[PDB]
């Protein structure tokens, strides 16, 4: 039995302009086994109606997939991606930082 | 060069009566097919995803998949129910074909168990992966000497139906597969690497097809220390990529990100840094 921890990358399709509609993405990859819990948060509360791509795997057989949503950034709205998986002692949060 | 069509299957066995099947069809790295587990049907993602195949023959394929998924699952459940401490466990299958200029089509059918290679279909033989356990030898034995209906079907699907389908699919999707989608680009100031250091960031987004070239530059001199992220998907069938560079606070001036992409027709995107906080004015 091999287990692999997910890598988690969060990013927007377009540069963030406050008050312009955009797509927030959370790509989770390199994980095994496939059972996983992903959420997008807005100020720490989970967004519903999040879509995701069909589950796939790489050449090394580890799984990957894309969770995304329509969203509208503002000066004082914080967005993140929360991931839970059997390799993780607790859920892992990565913040969307426009940089 | 090289072109391929393939099916992936993902089987999760949680206990002796609970398992989950999912899968999907792919043109190299482009997804062309879904599978609806609920109804046991193919989900055709693009308007060209049927290729040149008749509905009858697709409907025949869909029924042959339904029978297989249920049968493979039930046979696994028969073996594994004899020891409930084997659960949970995962089996992955990748099956299809690949064409090389001037060759006969090559077929593959590769199996993993709990994230490692377990076995593969090599010509007309099922062969345990190098470092073959007991498990892998037992299954290959079962496949080679008593499921001969199976092996023949498999053979003919990967060696003859797949290449045929593949070429219909590429023909019907020609326009879409070779289209060009231009990227945008932008800069930002990522997290401080240290004292009087800056991280310059160049984002490139919305590009198709996937190959792309991004470097930080000073005029003609490529900046050695440039770090390419992974190329990540956007949800509208394009790609995303960040390129970074760590510079002395005070060397940033004069530096630019340059993008080359096949959709730009030799007209590279060039973004100069600075003097504002985040590479703006
Ligand atoms: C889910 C994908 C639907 C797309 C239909 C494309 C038809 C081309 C056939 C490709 C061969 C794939 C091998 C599948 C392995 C299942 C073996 C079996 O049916 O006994
Ligand atoms: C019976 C028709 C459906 C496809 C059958 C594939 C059988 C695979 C063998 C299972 C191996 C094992 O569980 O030890
Ligand atoms: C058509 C061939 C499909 C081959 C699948 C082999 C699956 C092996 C399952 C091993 C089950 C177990 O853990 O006891």
């Amino acid at each position: 039995m091999i287990q692999r921890t997910p890598k988690i990358q969060v990013y927007s399709r377009h540069p963030a302009e406050n008050g312009k509609s955009n797509f927030l993405n959370c790509y989770v990859s390199g994980f095994h086994p496939s059972d996983i819990e992903v959420d997008l948060l807005k100020n720490g509360e989970r967004i519903e109606k999040v879509e995701h791509s069909d589950l796939s795997f790489s050449k090394d057989w580890s799984f990957y997939l894309l969770y995304y949503t329509e969203f509208t950034p503002t000066e004082k709205d914080e967005y993140a991606c929360r991931v839970n998986h059997v390799t993780l002692s607790q859920p892992k949060i990565v913040k969307w930082d426009r940089d | 060069e090289h072109v391929s069509f393939h099916v992936i299957q993902i089987f999760s066995f949680v206990n002796q009566s609970w398992a989950r099947g999912q899968g999907s069809g792919w043109l190299d790295e482009l997804q062309t097919h879904g599978w609806d587990s609920e109804s046991g049907t193919i989900i055709f993602l693009h308007n060209w995803s049927k290729g040149n195949f008749s509905n009858e023959e697709l409907s025949d394929l869909e029924l042959l998949f339904r029978f297989y998924l249920f049968g493979l699952t039930r046979e696994i459940q028969d073996h594994a129910s004899q020891d409930y401490s084997k659960y949970p466990f995962e089996v992955q299958v990748k099956a299809g074909c690949e064409l090389h200029s001037g060759k006969s089509p090559e077929g593959f059918f590769q199996v993993a168990f709990n994230g490692l290679d377990l076995l593969s279909f090599q010509n007309t033989t099922w062969v345990p992966s190098p470092g073959c356990g007991s498990l892998a030898q037992s299954v290959c034995h079962l496949l080679n000497h008593q499921y001969e209906g199976v092996t023949e079907t498999v053979y003919n699907l990967i060696r003859s139906t797949c290449p045929r389908f593949l070429l219909g699919l590429l023909d019907a999707g020609k326009m879409y597969v070779h289209r060009q989608v231009k990227p945008e680009a932008w800069l930002s100031s990522g997290p401080s690497p240290g004292p009087g250091r800056l991280q310059l960031v160049c984002h490139v987004s919305g590009f198709y097809p996937k190959p792309v070239w991004v470097m930080w530059m000073r005029g003609e001199q490529e900046q050695q220390g440039t770090q390419l992220g992974d190329i990540l998907p956007n949800a509208n069938w394009t790609w995303y990529l960040r390129a970074t560079l760590d510079v002395a606070d005070g060397e940033a001036a004069g530096l630019s990100c340059r993008v080359k992409h096949s959709s730009l027709e030799g007209q590279d995107i060039i973004l100069y840094w600075g003097p504002g906080s985040g590479g703006g004015l």
